[PDB]
């Protein structure tokens, strides 16, 4: 029992750790693909103002 | 008959490019105001482990 119970926290533990790494990872794939929409919006923006600087050009 | 429309075409585009000089002289001697800025991120990469604070 104290060998499950150990084994289970440390399973436990690794997977709270396991957890937060993947919710950190997580909360960096979402800030990631914030900053990547952000990005992306800012390319995309930058080729709309860059046709429209083009057709202004 | 040569110089005195040449005295005003000397005048008209004094007056003009000296419009264009008086403001081209600020947007030279300043030049700052329409730059940008690096704008770094921390990005907290530590996602292998927590905080002390009792709200983490």
């Amino acid at each position: 029992l104290d060998k499950y119970s150990e084994a289970l926290k440390d399973a436990q533990e690794k997977l709270e750790l396991a957890e937060k790494k993947a919710t950190d990872a997580e909360a960096d794939v979402a800030s990631l693909n914030r900053r990547i929409q952000l990005v992306e919006e800012e390319l995309d923006r930058a080729q709309e103002r860059l046709a429209t600087a083009l057709q202004k050009l | 008959m040569q110089a005195l429309l040449g005295a005003r075409a000397k005048e008209s585009l004094d007056l003009r490019a000296h419009l264009k000089q008086v403001k081209k002289e600020d947007t030279e001697k300043e030049n700052r105001e329409v730059g940008d800025w690096r704008k770094n991120i921390d990005a907290l990469s530590g996602m292998e482990g927590r905080k002390k604070k009792f709200e983490s």
